[PDB]
């Protein structure tokens, strides 16, 4: 696997070089947010149940047809897998966040997941929306917490964002 | 389970082990919490020097755990 | 790509074409040095049987090179029906089966593990069986036995690339296709050391095989539904390893063992090494 | 889809062996009794409809809570769904009756039941009182055979529901 | 041993699960089947000897040679040998037809056929006549469906032995 | 496995003979109860969950130790387990009924049984217990039916109680 | 897998509804011929041995050259796949027969049965020759049975064929 | 092709919607900035030839086999290609910064690029870097040019960095 | 999606030439539009409903035999649909507004609109009342260029309707 950390090493690597005193400096920094970042997590992997149910919940009002008869998400058998999809890449989309690498994400969950929708009928576009929902109701929680001392996490706010939308785009 | 003849074709000392099965180790086909079978909780099978330590740490990471070792023969 | 007519107007059965293009053979309408579109650096033609001569001789006069020429009528063929793939069905060999039971299991066992492939009388293993029935050998057992014959080694492992090999192996001792192109790494390293026999029990040995089907179940295809810890990827691979009810793996046919999974194509799923 | 006729050609299948009497005698036992399972659900397909409402009724004053503000049963959307659901439940059994097998069933309703019903925290019980209510109505519309019929497949899904 | 009933249970019980209404109807087929079934088995039973000594014959008619000096078919201890195994032919069909199965004729007669006759050299084509010439008697001491019966497992065998 | 048929057949073949006709009037009657015979094993299917919840309940109610920290049935995923069990018996026990023969019962779930339950420290006598809790619920649908044509099933429903008990006994 | 019946079910699924009385009446009669459709089947089944072996004897002596050396069913081991081939077409055949639909044998043995034979050289028309010479015995058999209750089934013949037709074209 | 305005309208389409007030404001603001946005373009059009040229130099000055005998660049014909395929991607970036979309680089210009290169045996990692070396260059005038109206461009130059980290990406 | 933007690339890539000064101008023409442009579009997207009605309506009086029983005009279904068509146009046109060409029209409205009409004998007249019943209106809560432009885009569906 890959993250932050063992990336800049790899970039380092091929200049063949020992790390630039300005690239410590990066990892430097980030550390000092580790504890900023380890909450953000923290938050989603608390809420995640109450996450996925939501978006479910917006996902199937606006998209009528997923849940009659000869669409996508029914009957239950194809439902419970559709629910069972949005929590992985929600699982996923956590670790990157942890990482601080997108890498984790995209090779095992985007990387075929284009193909194996096309294969199954299921509409991409769709996947994505949800995909959405589920980010913004995520970030909510990362972004309003409770007994946490209070400060600045847009920064990682936004990488989250990110994700999501790394997701969201190689799905559709 | 006695050996009828050796059982492997490829040949080494053989030793018969004896162990106590968790449901891990031979988990039924079955809907639910697998089974182990009633019948034998306690497999025996023949095992050539060579694959006995990968046998035995196998077992020993799964549950059940060596009730004997036994040479084959 | 589809194809979408499989003849011509004109009684004509077509035939898709794939190339690697060259400049010389299509360039872009721009000032300076000629290049191909990228995106089509293989490119895919069907043509009738008559151009084929033509067609084929102009793409190799320029630097063009053909990959491979396929008939229209199975090329715009639906991917294969997974319907029996989908749920395997699955054997459980009892203690104190009676004698069809076993009869059954070892069907199934020639089935999986040989591939659609045909088992003679004469290549079917009495003593193997004899084992089985009286006890003494696990189901897990037999299929080790069944890897380490000169039957198996001489279809799949004799013929083929042990690249070939490894993914013809994960298939039949376990349902998935291979994820990663380090596993195919991993798989060629044991061998050159331990040997074919150790290889062989790696997968048997491994833990994925325990916890599904780990002893006294005929291995049954896991590939085709969702599995812990596989590469989206790898069930698009699982379409290419597998085709149709009545496809195997056959050192037989033209130029039989070739591999089903590009080695690009596991690239993608994962890198490092 | 699992269906007495399906079956049979797989075990024959599996053997590898042409169906022999063994085979067709079970066949011979799902066309006679199809009869009797066509009837029933020429009976239930005619009155789907007011076993629906009766339903979804019971349902309502077994658990009167559920259609007071802020719960479940409340506000039309709801019970529009709570109709379609009993609706698609009756569909399916009859499809069951008529292929002869609990295939039809066991794919659309069961496979998954579970968790859709957690996800959303639909509690089983309403749906099986719907059943029982019906149960207990189609035991009036149907007799002998035809009624046995209908209530195999109909308790099938309260054992799966619960 | 494979009878309708054995399989149905063995399905339900790989799957894990109770038997429901599916392998119920199969059964319910057997069982119905059984009255022509049985009434054929009483009438084998009852003429076996006649229809043993008539096959024997037959074979030799069909095949002179073997009544020579030096072949299989002379010499009485050779000749009884021929009987017995005939009755047992029909013993087990009896059965096959009261099991309501295949099974019966599987496990005695049909597996290890082949090496057996190959390592004795008994010709499957003798055993072959002697069962038509049976089928031929039968053909008129039954009738409909029990007949129908009857012939199903005659050539359940004539195809195992070819 | 083996069945009523089946088993009458191979006593046969030892002997070397064809079915006596006295055996064959086994049979013959045999069949005639089939229609009988289903109903009950429908009867027992058609309300399995129910039997079980029922048993388990009572059982619970007068072992109250088996609920307590350091009883058997404690924690849940013991508890989960001992359920599963009591079910699988009664899935046995009908398939056996079906068959008209106790042998399916006996070999592909009673023996070893008494052992297994030894090894982990499963209080057997409990375990029995819970059969017979089962056993009389059960009896109470065979017996007890509505839509079927009246008549007489006691032949069958002592058969079913000998079930129960062989498996009462061989797990005691 | 699928056969008749499932089969208008599903239809039936996507438009959302009840099977239409119209469609029942489909189902119905087809219950009706039953008896006459077992029959079918037990006819070939009974027979299965002797139709192959004659296809087989007037495949040969039609195309001397696939018997003789460098030729495609030489040498035995040759032969013996191209029996076995024949005898499994012939398998599914009846299976469908049976279902009252083409499915199973399109799935299981139908579905990249060209290729293979491509892939190894076998040549496509003569098998598909094959299949016919089976078809016309078969059909002899299906259509002229012994002790059957006369009546008439060209019904069933018909749709017999049409399998078969199936089977050669999609080989061929 | 696509860009900034036209893919809000799509999305919007797809709900069926008026544009969202807030949607509007984006686009809004993005006029806003145009006069930046273009003498962005304006500068890197003004000097591609230098960018190149620049980029070029350095680029073999570090990877001395490139063009040596055997290497890549190496003869005249193949630094040719080279020199192009550099420009090229140069010329989409451009364009993409004016659309306000990455697509247009995506879709003409990268898809299928990277198999290409590996096809060739061109090596994807000396590519990108040309490309990062390109990106610096280039970034030099956006943000030191002469005559313009001080202000912030930073928004724009970010946007610049990443569509040159999608080519660098998606060819390595 | 043809707008100006789009098209100076399109043509700056055609050639195969950086993006010089020529196209550049181009753009900065659109830019400068933008403002009066998306005006115009905050005032269409508000009334819009208020527009809808007023047409729909129009149409009924301009073609009164429509609401006549028999006729296209005629029951409840069949209006609505009138609405949401018009509904649409208007859509697009404050797409097109915003998005500084006619792509957006183009591609959804204008692009197989003769077959569509033909095939379901939609009359382009009755539509053109529709825009010209809005412009009118329109002609009101505007003025000066974005009016202008709000013309400029109804006009351009009228003449591909007719
Ligand atoms: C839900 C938000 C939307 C949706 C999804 C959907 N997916 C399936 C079925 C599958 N999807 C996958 C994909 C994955 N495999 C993996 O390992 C991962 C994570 C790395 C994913 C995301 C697979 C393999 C399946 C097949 C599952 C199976 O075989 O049981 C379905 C059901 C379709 C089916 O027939 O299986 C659905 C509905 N589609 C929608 O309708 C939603 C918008
Ligand atoms: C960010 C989304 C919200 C937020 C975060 C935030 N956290 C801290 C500080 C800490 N967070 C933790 C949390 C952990 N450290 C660990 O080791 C673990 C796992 C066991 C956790 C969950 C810790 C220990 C600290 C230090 C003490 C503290 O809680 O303050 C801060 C303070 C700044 C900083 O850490 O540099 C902030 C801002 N607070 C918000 O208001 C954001 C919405
Ligand atoms: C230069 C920094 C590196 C390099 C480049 C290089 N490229 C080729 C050959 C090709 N490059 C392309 C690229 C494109 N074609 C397109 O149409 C586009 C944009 C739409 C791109 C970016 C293509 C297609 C070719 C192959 C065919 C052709 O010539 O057009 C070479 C020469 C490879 C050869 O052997 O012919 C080179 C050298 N490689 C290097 O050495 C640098 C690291
Ligand atoms: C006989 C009519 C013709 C013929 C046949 C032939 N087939 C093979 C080899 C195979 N054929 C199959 C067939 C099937 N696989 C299936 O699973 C099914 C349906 C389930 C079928 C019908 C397969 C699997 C094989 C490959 C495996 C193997 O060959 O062992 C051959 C042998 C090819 C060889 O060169 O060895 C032949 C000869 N060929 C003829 O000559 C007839 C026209
Ligand atoms: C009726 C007793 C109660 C009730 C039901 C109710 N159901 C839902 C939501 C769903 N119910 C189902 C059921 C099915 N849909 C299918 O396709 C199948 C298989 C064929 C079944 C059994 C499903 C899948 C859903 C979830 C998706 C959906 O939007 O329907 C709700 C709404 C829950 C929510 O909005 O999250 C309700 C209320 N309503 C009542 O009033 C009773 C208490
Ligand atoms: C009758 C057509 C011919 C014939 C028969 C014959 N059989 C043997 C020897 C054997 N026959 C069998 C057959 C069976 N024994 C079984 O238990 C069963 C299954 C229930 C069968 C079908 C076997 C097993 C043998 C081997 C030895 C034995 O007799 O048990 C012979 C003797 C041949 C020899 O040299 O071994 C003969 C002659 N006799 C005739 O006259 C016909 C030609
Ligand atoms: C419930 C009435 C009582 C009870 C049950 C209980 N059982 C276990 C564990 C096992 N029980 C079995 C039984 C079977 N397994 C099978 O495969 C079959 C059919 C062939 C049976 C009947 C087995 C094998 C196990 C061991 C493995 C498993 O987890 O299933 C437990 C848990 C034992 C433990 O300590 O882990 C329990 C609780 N025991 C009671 O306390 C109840 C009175
Ligand atoms: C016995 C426990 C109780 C009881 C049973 C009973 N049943 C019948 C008659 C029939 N029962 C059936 C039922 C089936 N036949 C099948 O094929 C299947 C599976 C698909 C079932 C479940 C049938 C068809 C009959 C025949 C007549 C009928 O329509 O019921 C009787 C009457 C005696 C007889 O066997 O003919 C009885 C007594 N009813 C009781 O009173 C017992 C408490
Ligand atoms: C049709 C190809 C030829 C033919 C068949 C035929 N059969 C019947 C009637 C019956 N045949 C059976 C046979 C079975 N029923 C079963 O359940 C089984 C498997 C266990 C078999 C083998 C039965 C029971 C009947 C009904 C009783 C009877 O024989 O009368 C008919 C008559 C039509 C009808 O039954 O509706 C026909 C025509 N006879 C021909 O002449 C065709 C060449
Ligand atoms: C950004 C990288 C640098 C920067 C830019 C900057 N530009 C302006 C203002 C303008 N620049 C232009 C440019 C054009 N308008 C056109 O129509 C064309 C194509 C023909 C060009 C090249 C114009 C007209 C303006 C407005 C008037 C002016 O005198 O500039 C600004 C001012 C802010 C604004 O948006 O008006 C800025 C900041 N300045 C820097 O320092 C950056 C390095
Ligand atoms: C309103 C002026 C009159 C009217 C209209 C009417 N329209 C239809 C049907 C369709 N109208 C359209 C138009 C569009 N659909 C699109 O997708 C687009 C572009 C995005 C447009 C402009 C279409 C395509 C249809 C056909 C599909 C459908 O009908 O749903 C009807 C229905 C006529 C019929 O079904 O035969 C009607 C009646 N009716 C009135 O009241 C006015 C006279």
């Amino acid at each position: 696997m890959q993250d932050a950390f063992t990336k800049a090493i790899v970039a380092a690597d091929l200049r063949g070089s020992f790390l630039s005193e300005q690239e410590l400096n990066q990892l430097t920094n980030l550390v000092k947010e580790s504890n900023k970042r380890l909450d953000a997590v923290n938050a989603i992997t608390g809420n995640a149940a109450e996450i996925i149910s939501d978006a479910a919940h917006k996902l199937f009002a606006e998209q009528t047809d997923l849940i009659r008869p000869g669409g996508n998400a029914y009957p239950n058998r194809r439902m419970a897998a559709c629910l069972r999809d949005m929590e992985i890449i929600l699982r996923y989309v956590s670790y990157a966040l942890l990482a601080g690498d997108a890498s984790v994400l995209e090779d095992r969950c985007l990387n075929g997941l284009k193909e194996t929708y096309v294969a199954l009928g299921t509409p991409t576009r769709s996947v994505a929306r949800a995909v959405q929902l589920m980010k913004e109701t995520a970030i909510g929680y990362v972004n309003s917490p409770s007994g946490v001392t209070r400060g600045d996490c847009s920064a990682l706010v936004n990488e989250a964002a990110t994700y999501f939308d790394k997701a969201a785009a190689s799905i559709a | 389970s006695v050996l009828t003849g050796d059982n492997q074709q490829r040949g080494s000392k053989l030793f018969k082990i004896t162990i106590a099965l968790s449901p891990t180790l031979a988990h039924h086909p079955w809907p639910g919490l697998d089974t182990h079978e009633p019948s034998q909780s306690s497999y025996s099978t023949i095992v050539s020097l060579e694959r006995l330590l990968p046998e035995m740490t196998r077992i020993k990471r799964n549950g059940g755990r060596i009730l004997e070792i036994t040479e084959g023969e | 790509m589809n194809v979408l007519t499989t003849s011509s107007q004109r009684g004509g059965k077509l035939f898709k074409v794939t190339m690697t293009l060259s400049p010389a053979l299509s360039h872009h309408p721009w000032p300076s040095l000629d290049t191909y579109e990228p995106s089509q650096n293989s490119y895919s033609v069907v043509v009738p049987l008559d151009r084929l001569l033509a067609e084929m001789t102009y793409i190799k006069n320029k630097g063009g090179r053909v990959l491979d020429i396929s008939p229209a009528d199975l090329e715009a063929l639906g991917p294969p029906d997974i319907s029996s793939v989908a749920i395997p069905l699955k054997v459980e060999l009892w203690a104190k089966a009676d004698v069809s039971d076993v009869q059954a299991a070892i069907v199934a066992a020639y089935k999986q593990i040989f591939g659609n492939t045909y088992v003679l009388e004469s290549e079917r293993l009495t003593s193997a069986e004899s084992l089985l029935r009286n006890g003494s050998i696990s189901v897990r057992e037999f299929v080790r036995l069944l890897a380490k014959s000169e039957l198996y080694k001489e279809r799949f492992f004799f013929c083929t690339s042990n690249n070939r090999f490894t993914e013809l192996n994960f298939k039949h001792f376990l349902g998935r296709a291979p994820y990663n192109q380090s596993e195919i790494a991993a798989h060629l390293d044991r061998y050159q050391t331990f040997g074919y026999d150790a290889e062989i029990d790696s997968y048997i040995d491994s833990d994925e095989y325990i916890q599904a089907f780990g002893e006294n179940v005929v291995p049954y295809y896991r590939g085709f539904k969702s599995q812990s810890g596989q590469t989206v990827e790898s069930f698009n691979r699982m379409f290419k390893l597998y085709r149709g009810d009545a496809g195997s793996d056959t050192n037989l046919n033209l130029q039989g063992q070739k591999r089903r999974v590009d080695p690009k194509n596991l690239l993608r799923s994962g890198r490092g090494i | 889809m699992k269906t007495v006729i399906t079956e049979v050609i797989a075990s024959a299948d599996s053997q590898g062996r042409f169906l022999n009497n063994t085979e067709l005698q079970a066949a011979n036992g799902r066309f006679q009794r199809a009869t009797a399972s066509m009837e029933a659900a020429r009976a239930l397909t005619s009155n789907a409809d007011s076993l629906v409402k009766g339903a979804v009724q019971e349902v309502y004053n077994k658990f009167p809570y559920l259609t007071q503000p802020g719960q479940m049963g409340y506000g039309d959307t709801n019970q529009a769904k709570c109709a379609r659901d009993i609706s698609h439940y009756l569909r399916f059994i009859t499809y069951s009756l008529v292929a002869g097998g609990t295939g039809p069933l066991d794919d659309y309703i069961v496979a998954g039941l579970r968790e859709v019903n957690r996800t959303f925290n639909l509690s089983p019980s309403w749906y099986i009182e719907a059943l029982k209510h019906i149960k207990g109505k189609v035991g009036s519309q149907l007799s002998g055979q035809p009624l046995t019929e209908a209530n195999a497949y109909i308790d099938y899904c309260i054992n799966a529901l619960s």
